[PDB]
Formats: C-alpha cells, sequence, structure tokens
C-alpha cells in the first residue's frame, strides 16, 4: 500500500512549509527558517497503520523544473497517484505557472493517466479579505480550462494558507482520496452513531490530526472539521509541554475526544447531557477493536 | 629560576617531567587531576586571572642565603575610630592593598613548615570566629608576613629578594621605532621597553 | 562586563565559604556584579554541585578582558607549509576568523 | 608533472532560476566539450550534508573537483547562499596536488563572504538578499592562466585579500623499518642545505654521515637519542636524499646481484669505478704481505663476479690479494661502490638456535634478540661487541647455527 | 563478529555519519552518469561502483506478487564500495578495485537480472 | 608500495524504484572510528 504523491510548484510557493506543518510538526513561525529544496526531497510518512505515503517535495526553481520535463520525465511522473500543484498568488509570472502546470498535466497524462490532480492557491493571506474568493474563482476557471485540456475532467482546488486552518481541509481531502475501504469506515461510523445516539461522530488520524471521515458526510459551521483539526494540533503541542501525550478530552459531558485506537482519534458530539462518562467511555472501549 | 636547563634537545623527555614545567604563580588554576588537553580553548576564549592563593614557598636554606629583613608595626589612630573602623578593618584594607600589585596569599605545606621552624596559617579572613590572624604573601621581589592579635598591633615582616648584580644595568639601551595607527612615518619610541620595570613600592608609607 | 579588583575577587571568594554551589549558578556581588559557576572539580571529576571550603582553589576567569596580540612579521611568514599554505594565509584565513567566531559564540 | 586545468567555473545558487554557471573560463568550453551542467548540478550545489567538503567525481573523461560552500544567514534570501569554484581536469592524471589549493580557495572565499559579503554583492542583484532588514571573471582568467603557466599565483582581488596559490608535488612517506645497524649514505651534499630553520638534531646528524657510521654510532657520537635520529633519517629519506646501507665488516658474505650486467651496459659506471676504488697514492696497505696506472675495467668486473654466497670477505680477499695489491684497490671502496650501484648485495647472517661475565641487561637484550631471530649486526650493535665475542657468548648460551641469507 | 561488537556498531539507518536516504540519493546518479564508472569522493571516502540503469525501454541489457511488481518497477541497481585509499595510492587502489572486482561483479549481476530477475 | 592492501570499508546495494531511491543491504554496520582506524 504505497502511495506516490507529487508536490510541485514554483520557487517559494511554500510546498516544504505545507510538508513541515502537516507532517513534520512545525509551527507557522518555524517555516521561515526553511531553506530551498534542491532537486526532489523524498519523505516516507506512515499514515494510519497500513498506509505509506511517498511524498516528493519537488524543487520548483527554473533549472529543476526544466530538468523534470526533459530528462527525469520517465521517473518522476510514473506510478503517480496524486499530484498537488501549489500556486502562489504573489507570483507575477502567472502565465508561466499555468504553462508549467500544463506541462505537468501533459506528462502525467502521458505516463500515469489514472492520477488525481489537486491545486492549492497558497499564500492567500496577503490578499485583502474582500477580494479572496473572487480571485480563487478567477484563476480556477482558467485552471479548469487547462485541466480539461490535458485529460483530467475533474480538478479540485483549495484556497490555502499556513496562517489559517484551510491547509488541514485541503490535505485531509487530498489524503482521503487514497485511503482504502472508506465505505466500510462510513458504514461502521453510521452504525456507531446510531448505537450511541450521537449528533455527529468524526474520525481523525492520530499523528497528522487530519479528518478521515464524518458521520454526516440546528445549522452548523461547514468549516468545523478543519477548525477542530487546528485546535487538536494546538492542544497536542500544548500537552507536549507537560512531558506527556494527549489521551482524552470531555467538554460539557457532550463532546468526547478519545484515542479510539493507536492510529485514529474519535470526536463524538452526543445529544443528551445526562449520560454518565463511564458508559460513553466503555462504549468507546468496546468499539476500539471494531475499527481495527 | 625562570628556566629549566635541558642538557640536549636530542635527548627525550625524562619520565613525565613536562607536566612539572608549569609556572608556580599560575599553578593553582589547573585542577588536581584533569588533563591539560581540555584547557586549550579556555585560555584563549576566557582568560584566567592570577589566583589569590600560591602553593610554593622558599625552603629554609633560601631564607638564609639571599634575603634581608625589615619590620613594621601599624595601629590606627583615634581619628579613624571615630568612624566604624577597628583593627580588623585596617588588616583587611592592608591585605587588600598588598594585593592589586601582584601579591599572592600563601597557604599550603611549605609555608606551614617555615612557620613551625621559627601555628595556623590563614587564606581567607573571617572577623566573627577568629580574633588573631597570621598570613603570608609572596611575589618574586619580596615575601611579606602579616600577624595580628587582640592588641591591635599589626606586625608586618618583609623579606626582600636581593637583586643579582644589577641585571637592569647589564643590558644595552634599546629604543625601537613605533608607528601607531594615526601616524604615517616610523617615529622613535619614547620609552625603553627593557629598562622599565614594576618598582618595589614603599610599603611603610 | 564588570571590573573586579584582585581584592574584590578575594572578598567574593571569602563570602563563598561554607556555601555549596552548582553549575551555572548566577551569583551576585554588590547587587550588580554577575557570576557564573562554570565548572566544579573534585578528585578529577567535574561534579554538578560541590561544597566550597577553606582549601578550595576558586578561580575567577574573565569573559570580558583586555587582550594584546603580537604578530611576528619575519622571513617565515611568506614561506610555505608542507600542504601548500603560506603561514600568514593560515593566520588571516584560519586562526583569526575561528577565534572571532568562538568569541561571538 | 602537474596536470593543466581544463575549465574553471564559478557556480551560484540563484533563488529563482536555480543553480547555474555564473562565470566560466574558457568561454563556451563545457558546451563545446560535451559537459552538461544538468547532470551533476546536485553535487556542485548540494544539500547541506555534502557542503564544506571536497567533492571530486568523474564525468565521462573529465574529473571534476569542487568545494561547495553554503552560508546560513538571514541576510540572504531563503536563509542561504551557495556557491562553488569548480575545477575540471582530464581523468587520466593525478588531481592530488590541486586538492589542498581548491579547498583553501573555497575556505578563504567562505571567510570573505562571511566577513564583508565580497561574493554576494558582486552579483549586483538584490534578489539574493532579504530586502527587509572586483570582477570574478578576471579572477578566474588569472587563476586559470597562472596555474597553467607558472603553477603559482598572487592575484589581487581587493585592498587586503589576494588569491595566493602554490602547487607542491606529493611525496611518498618514508619507511618505518629503519634500525640501529643501518648506515646512512647521502646522495646530496648536506653541508650547503643547512639553514637556520633546521631541527637541532638534524644539524648534529649531518657531520657524521659518511657511508660507514651506524645509527647507534651517530647517536653516541652526536649525543642523541636513537629515536630522534631514526625520525631525522626518516625525514631525510622522505625528500629522497639519504639511502640506507649495511655495516661494512671483513666477515660479510657479499654476493653478486641480478644487476651486475649494469657494469657493462651503463657507459658511465665503469669509468667512475676506476677512479673511485683507487688509493690517491701508492698506499702502504697495498704493500703489506698476506701473512708474516688505474685498474683495468676488466679487472674490476672480474673482481665483482668473484664474490659468492658463502665466501666471506676475508676468504675472498686472501684468495685474491695480488690483484688488489698490484692494481691499488681499496676493498672497502670497492664494496661500497658495488652496493651503491646495486650490483652486489649482502647475505645477512642469522643466528638461529636449535668468557667475561656479562651483566643482566646485556643478557636480557641478548635473549630478546635471539627470540626475535635478529641478525648478528643488531646483536653486535646492541652489545657493543664484535662478531667473535657474540658467537662465543651464544655458544655459551646454547647450540645454534648461522644462516647466510 | 567484530563488526557487531558494542564499541564497533552503528545504527542501520546511518552509514558513515550519513543517513541511508541521502546515501541512496547521491549514490543514485542520473541516466548520463549511469552504465559507467561512478568514482565519487567526499572526504577521504571514495564511493566507487558501476551502476546499471535500464534503457529507454524496459530492457536491462541488449543481446508473492510484490516480487514481480518490484521487478517491473525497478529501474536501476548499484553495488557501491566505500574505499579509503591514501592520497598517494588513490589511482592504483581505485583502478585495481574497479578492474578486478566491481566491473565483473556488476556485469554478472546485470546479466542475471536481465535473464531471470 | 608492493605490500597488498585493498583499502575497502563496505558495500551498499542501492536500488532506485519509482517510489524513490533506497538502500537494501549494507554489510558492515560499524562506525567510521573503527573502520578508518
Ligand atoms: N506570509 C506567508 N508566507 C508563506 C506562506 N506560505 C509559505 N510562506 C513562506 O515561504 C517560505 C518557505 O517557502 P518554501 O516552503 O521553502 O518554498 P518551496 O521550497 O518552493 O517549497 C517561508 O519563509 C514562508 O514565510 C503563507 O501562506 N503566508
Ligand atoms: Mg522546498
Amino acid at each position: 500500500n504505497r502511495k506516490k504523491l507529487l508536490l510541485m510548484g514554483r520557487s517559494g510557493s511554500g510546498k516544504s512549509s505545507m510538508r513541515s506543518i502537516i507532517f513534520s510538526n512545525y509551527s507557522a513561525f518555524d517555516t521561515r527558517r526553511l531553506g530551498a529544496t534542491i532537486d526532489v526531497e523524498h519523505s516516507h510518512l506512515r499514515f494510519l497503520g497500513n498506509m505509506t505515503l511517498n511524498l516528493w517535495d519537488c524543487g520548483g526553481q527554473d533549472v529543476f523544473m526544466e530538468n523534470y520535463f526533459t530528462k527525469q520525465k520517465d521517473h518522476i511522473f510514473q506510478m503517480v497517484q496524486v499530484l498537488i500543484h501549489v500556486f502562489d498568488v504573489e507570483s507575477t509570472e502567472v502565465l508561466k505557472d499555468i504553462e508549467i502546470f500544463a506541462k505537468a498535466l501533459k506528462q502525467l497524462r502521458k505516463y500515469s493517466p489514472d492520477a488525481k490532480i489537486f491545486v492549492l492557491l497558497h499564500k492567500m493571506d496577503l490578499v485583502q479579505l474582500d477580494k479572496r474568493e473572487e480571485l480563487f474563482q478567477i484563476m480556477m476557471k482558467n485552471l479548469s480550462e487547462t485541466s480539461s485540456e490535458f485529460g483530467f475532467p475533474n480538478l479540485i482546488g483549495f484556497p490555502t494558507s499556513i496562517w489559517d486552518e484551510s491547509l488541514y481541509k485541503a490535505w485531509s481531502q487530498i489524503v482521503c482520496s487514497l485511503i482504502p475501504n472508506m465505505s466500510n469506515h462510513q458504514s461502521n461510523l453510521k452504525k456507531f452513531k446510531e448505537i450511541m445516539n450521537a449528533l455527529e461522530i468524526i474520525l481523525f488520524e492520530r499523528t497528522t490530526f487530519l479528518v478521515i471521515c464524518s458521520s454526516n458526510g440546528v445549522l452548523l459551521d461547514p468549516k468545523r472539521f478543519e477548525k477542530i483539526s487546528n485546535i487538536m494540533k494546538n492542544f497536542k503541542q500544548s500537552c507536549t509541554k507537560l512531558k506527556s501525550g494527549f489521551k482524552t478530552l470531555i467538554l460539557n459531558n457532550n463532546i468526547y475526544v478519545s484515542e479510539l485506537s493507536s492510529n485514529m482519534v474519535c470526536f463524538i458530539v452526543l445529544k443528551d447531557m445526562n449520560i454518565p462518562q463511564e458508559l460513553v467511555l466503555e462504549n468507546i472501549k468496546k468499539a476500539k477493536e471494531f475499527f481495527q | 629560576e625562570t628556566w629549566v636547563d635541558i642538557k640536549s634537545p636530542s635527548i627525550p623527555v625524562s619520565s613525565e617531567f613536562a607536566n612539572e614545567l608549569l609556572p608556580i604563580r599560575w599553578k593553582d588554576v589547573w585542577p588536581k587531576y584533569v588533563a591539560r588537553k581540555y584547557s586549550k580553548w579556555r585560555s584563549f576564549t576566557t582568560p584566567a586571572e592570577l589566583p589569590i592563593t600560591i602553593s610554593d614557598f622558599p625552603s629554609k636554606d633560601d631564607f638564609d642565603r639571599n634575603f634581608i629583613f625589615r619590620n613594621h608595626s601599624v595601629t590606627l589612630n583615634t581619628d579613624q575610630e571615630q568612624y566604624n573602623q577597628t583593627y580588623k578593618d585596617l588588616l583587611r584594607d592592608m591585605i587588600y592593598m598588598r594585593l592589586l600589585t601582584g601579591f599572592q596569599i600563601c597557604v599550603g605545606r611549605q609555608v606551614e613548615k617555615i612557620e613551625l621552624s621559627r601555628t595556623v596559617v590563614n587564606k581567607y579572613l573571617d572577623f566573627n570566629q577568629n580574633d588573631a590572624f597570621k598570613l603570608y604573601l609572596m611575589i618574586d621581589s619580596e615575601i611579606h608576613r602579616i600577624t595580628c592579635s587582640s592588641s591591635g598591633i599589626i606586625d608586618v615582616e618583609r623579606y626582600l629578594r636581593k637583586d643579582e648584580a644589577n641585571l637592569f644595568d647589564q643590558v644595552p639601551s634599546y629604543i625601537p621605532l613605533v608607528k601607531t595607527r594615526y601616524e604615517s612615518s616610523f617615529r622613535d619610541a619614547m620609552i625603553d621597553p627593557l629598562h622599565v620595570k614594576r618598582e618595589s613600592l614603599n610599603w611603610n608609607q | 562586563d564588570c571590573l573586579l579588583n584582585r581584592g574584590d575577587m578575594w572578598v567574593l571568594s571569602s563570602k563563598l565559604v561554607d556555601t555549596c554551589v552548582f553549575m551555572d549558578q548566577r551569583l551576585a556581588f554588590l547587587d550588580s556584579i554577575r557570576g557564573t559557576i562554570k565548572g566544579i572539580y573534585r578528585n578529577g571529576k567535574k561534579i554538578v554541585s560541590g561544597y566550597i571550603g577553606e582549601q578550595t582553589r576558586i578561580i575567577f576567569r574573565s569573559e570580558s578582558a583586555r587582550l594584546i596580540f603580537l604578530i611576528q612579521i619575519t622571513d617565515e611568514m611568506w614561506n610555505f607549509e608542507e600542504t601548500g599554505e603560506q603561514l600568514f594565509q593560515k593566520m588571516v584565513n584560519s586562526f583569526f576568523p575561528k577565534i572571532f567566531k568562538k568569541w561571538k559564540d | 608533472g602537474f596536470v593543466p586545468i581544463h575549465t574553471i567555473f564559478y557556480s551560484v545558487f540563484h533563488p529563482t532560476e536555480g543553480s547555474k554557471i555564473k562565470y566560466e573560463f574558457p568561454p563556451n568550453n563545457l558546451k563545446n566539450h560535451g559537459i552538461n551542467f544538468n547532470t551533476f548540478k546536485n553535487y556542485i550545489i548540494p544539500k547541506p550534508i555534502l557542503c564544506h567538503k571536497l567533492i571530486t567525481f568523474k564525468y565521462g573523461t573529465y574529473r571534476i573537483v569542487c568545494y561547495p560552500v553554503t552560508i546560513n544567514s538571514p541576510i540572504y534570501a531563503r536563509n542561504f547562499f551557495s556557491f562553488n569554484f569548480v575545477f575540471v581536469f582530464p581523468y587520466d592524471c593525478e588531481t592530488s596536488p590541486y586538492e589542498p589549493a581548491i579547498t583553501r580557495l573555497g575556505k578563504m572565499f567562505k571567510v570573505l563572504e562571511e566577513q564583508n559579503q565580497l561574493l554576494s554583492k558582486s552579483e549586483r542583484d538584490p534578489v539574493f538578499f532579504d530586502l527587509k532588514v572586483f570582477s570574478i571573471q578576471d579572477l578566474l582568467m588569472r587563476i586559470f592562466q597562472d596555474l597553467n603557466n607558472y603553477s603559482e599565483c598572487l592575484i589581487p582581488i581587493d585592498e587586503g585579500n589576494a588569491v595566493d596559490i602554490k602547487i607542491f608535488p606529493l611525496l611518498r612517506p618514508p619507511t618505518t623499518c629503519v634500525s640501529l645497524e643501518d648506515v646512512p649514505l647521502s646522495s646530496v651534499n648536506l653541508k650547503k642545505i643547512i639553514d637556520v630553520n633546521w631541527d637541532p638534531t638534524m644539524m648534529s646528524i649531518v657531520p657524521y654521515i659518511d657511508g660507514l657510521n651506524s645509527i647507534a654510532k651517530i647517536s653516541k657520537l652526536s649525543n642523541s637519542d636513537p629515536g630522534l635520529v631514526i625520525e631525522c633519517i626518516r625525514h631525510l629519506i622522505y625528500y629522497k636524499c639519504v639511502t640506507l646501507s649495511d655495516i661494512f665488516q671483513f666477515s660479510n658474505i657479499y654476493a653478486p646481484s641480478s644487476l651486475i650486467r649494469n657494469f657493462l651496459t651503463d657507459p658511465l659506471m665503469a669509468s667512475d669505478c676506476q677512479s673511485y676504488v683507487t688509493f690517491p697514492e701508492v698506499s702502504k696497505i697495498s704493500n703489506l704481505p698476506l701473512n708474516k696506472f688505474l685498474p683495468t675495467r676488466s679487472c674490476l668486473f672480474d673482481l665483482y663476479r668473484s664474490l659468492s654466497q658463502g665466501q666471506t670477505l676475508k676468504t675472498w680477499y686472501e684468495s685474491k690479494y695480488m690483484i688488489l695489491k698490484e692494481n691499488n684497490i681499496d676493498i672497502r671502496r670497492f664494496i661500497t661502490f658495488g652496493l651503491e650501484k646495486r650490483i652486489i648485495y649482502r647475505c645477512y647472517s642469522f643466528p638461529v638456535m636449535i668468557m667475561p661475565k656479562l651483566s643482566d641487561e646485556e643478557e636480557g637484550i641478548l635473549e630478546e634478540s635471539i627470540r626475535n631471530a635478529e641478525t648478528f649486526d643488531k646483536i653486535c650493535v646492541l652489545l657493543s661487541k664484535p662478531k667473535l665475542e657474540v658467537e662465543s657468548y651464544l655458544n655459551e648460551l646454547g647450540e645454534f647455527k648461522v644462516i647466510n641469507s | 563478529e567484530i563488526f557487531f561488537e558494542e564499541e564497533n556498531f552503528q545504527d542501520i539507518n546511518k552509514i558513515l555519519e550519513f543517513d541511508n536516504d541521502f546515501v541512496a540519493e547521491f549514490c543514485s546518479p542520473e541516466r548520463e552518469m549511469c552504465n559507467t564508472r561512478f568514482e565519487f569522493t567526499v572526504d577521504n571516502f571514495c564511493f566507487l561502483g558501476l551502476p546499471i540503469h535500464v534503457d529507454s525501454q524496459g530492457r536491462w541489457r541488449k543481446s508473492e506478487r510484490e516480487k514481480e511488481d518490484l521487478g517491473k518497477n525497478m529501474n536501476m541497481f548499484h553495488v557501491c564500495f566505500v574505499m579509503n585509499p591514501h592520497l598517494i595510492e588513490y589511482n592504483k587502489r581505485i583502478d585495481d578495485m574497479y578492474q578486478f572486482v566491481v566491473t565483473r561483479l556488476s556485469l554478472l549481476l546485470r546479466y542475471v537480472q536481465s535473464k531471470t530477475s | 608500495e608492493c605490500l597488498p592492501n585493498s583499502c575497502l570499508l563496505g558495500v551498499h546495494l542501492v536500488i532506485s524504484t519509482h517510489s524513490g531511491p533506497q538502500i537494501v543491504y549494507h554489510y558492515p554496520p560499524s562506525n567510521t572510528a573503527f573502520l578508518t582506524n
């Protein structure tokens, strides 16, 4: 179960910043000290307990980018499952970025045409708040007209930044496109939701704290998953100060955050506030071996 | 002696006598058993001051070969006891002024051997418990011993090392040419480096 | 960054008697002078904490001191070493930058 | 000989357009000769695990030597500034002498870049800097031309910095099997080489080097420890000046070698052999009886081949004494010329086991020498006694035999 | 057995103060620097070998299901010898090691990989 | 030098899959201090 993810972009696009924050556990202020990635940096990251991710943090500078599509084209773009192209909105060479993306799409269509393309419009915190979404539209349409040209009828894009929680949503949806047996996880989560009579049950990953699945797939915030992921990353970094690891968290006897297994974390919001804690904890412990 | 006479450079070291080739005045900065391979960069980065204590002293024959003898007797007047200054404060000030010139306080075995062949020698100075202090100080020029009692009559005996045939008169005059940073021509130095020396202070006054 | 007289070192050592210290303990003298116990030795061992007695050879190293350099310019400065380096090239390219980096560190 | 440099180029890491050849001399040499800076660009500008090291690799027929340097400071953009002064040589040479020069050049320019940013500001581009808080081409031309022509350079780059390079040949380290029974020769005149910077021991060893003094004899004569004499002789061997030889006795087993034909095939060996082996006058030693005008080259060749493996010098000299008397031949010089020209060798004597009362130290070193199968020469040197006394002492100690190898 | 003593052991992930990922990176050349000598020197450490790389097609040479997957996915294998010859005998030791050991071993390995993986 | 000395320290088997280069087997796991000295 080896998944080959490519992480490409232009110079200074922030690819290694995403790789460090999501997986290597770096803060937002600690990405300024990062150097320039030379050629391709490989990272073998173990997701859940069975998945292994071969993330290829590519260079992004002009010599490396010209080298990718001429000499190493038979190596970087073969047996590829997911491409993640990072577009910087601070770039003044947007047409060159679109041409680089077109060459990457052409190579992927030539070699491994079953892959999944994702685009992240990074550094979307320097732009003013009023012109963000429209800008995300204005590029994306063009990218769609590019993406449908070289095969690939579908292309999913995300307005991302390292100073908010959108990175977690983008990376969660990128990673979840590779997780096997998602239907079984959804069915078991629905069964547990019916059994415990819970308002919403969300299943994460323990290390990266990315969302894996949700019970639902009073109006609630549509961006609650990424906010909970950011809050849990902050709480893990806070609990590292006490020389220990986070295990459980009970809020108002209504919100239970529990270590479901050695690779997942469950976030259960129930309906009745009068349930004793031990019954919910026991039912959590019974389902610990079920999701394994 | 300031040098050891090697018989020949072609003969090897005798046992491990090279570790005994250390200055006597700076011998106390090194630890008892830590090797010298560690204190290399520490001399450059963080230079060490001259220690207060000295662990060497002349033997009995050296005091009867080349030395002389003087005598002091000091006791503060009634004017200084108008302020809160007793004989202990005078002794502390006198030891303070014996220092700042290069003096080193003598505590160890040789000083005790000299003291017996004439009770407790002191290194620090505590006015609360003890009430009578005796301590030696040593530079190459002269060796002081300061004794005190409850009577307040502080006694200082100084043994001056006599000069050997006027070494500062047997060396030729040597005036180099010094060019400083703001100068542009090599002028003449205004001091003879060889004939300037730390002079023996008149400690009585 | 502070001027202690030799007698000031003597007095500060006199106040540090029958008092136990440890590593990196910032002592204070006259509420302004700062110290740092960077090393306690006993029987050849660098102990973390130690007891200072009447016969403890306490030393006062200075981290801000005056230094004089005397460089000999001779006929040998332009000579070559066996590897292929001039001696003044070693002096101005390997000795002084290293000592300044160590002083800043 | 020193290999000429083929191409020298200065590479820098641009934060937008990547690693590239900033300058190169000769111009368009890499592209004309086939070298491509898209295959080994990851070694010229590497990740900071290979930096500050002497990377030397092979590209086709060209050996590429470089010392990449990466400087970490917040002043430069992306917190790093990477460069490399890369030298290219043909593969079929020895790049050994140029490696310390390249390493020192890289270290010096790293020091200057850390000091006053001599290389970063020379690009005249603010993209190399954060922007929030001297010609390299002429220097490369001068380095290339001066190292190809003179093997030296004193190229000035500023008011206080100069690229100062001299290329020295690499020499083999000397032997470690030098002992107390080996006499040192001197193919060079050591009197005129002594200057003020010599070791004090090497000054004293020089007068007592004449082809007949043993190292123990030199040590006792010059009042020196034998170990420092051993080290000084090793230093003199290191410069190819002093070659060891054997102690000359009249009980040695000198034998012809496989190079005796060099006494005929070398046109300038026999002519010097006539003048070398002859006494300056009619010496009295050529007039003593066996018991009581220059030599012909055929005579000398017949005397060289008369030696044999088992005929000691006493037996050969008393079997050929009219020839060495009429021709006025010094036997010690006769043997030493053959040993220096490697036309005869010595068959060593080995006392393998099967008188005055010597002291405990002498008998201890005697037993230690016998247990290690040391030659008669070393035992004689250590005991300060001749061969006959040593043989009598050994026969008193136990039965033994002599091997002449 | 001396290579596995406590005073003479290092972790599997580290080779001569270098990680396995970095060594596998810089001992894996491009296509232009493969199928030939790879005499690479860092600092008194010659990494020497004859990398064998697949051609434009899937051909290695011209005349459990993870095993077949790795056989169809691998494109290069390299047998790298680490040497530390002295500076005066580099051109002899490296040349004889490449001529007598590395070349024949790597060519036989390429042949056996070409016929039966 | 006629004395034979094959100055060898170890071997690596480095393969390059499509998931990146990797080391499969290196025989001597000793450190630099024991190997060089
Ligand atoms: N302000 C801001 N800076 C960013 C953002 N993303 C990346 N960066 C900057 O990008 C720099 C590092 O870029 P890097 O990951 O090395 O780019 P890469 O090498 O092309 O992957 C850091 O100094 C960050 O300050 C962002 O969303 N906002
Ligand atoms: Mg990067």
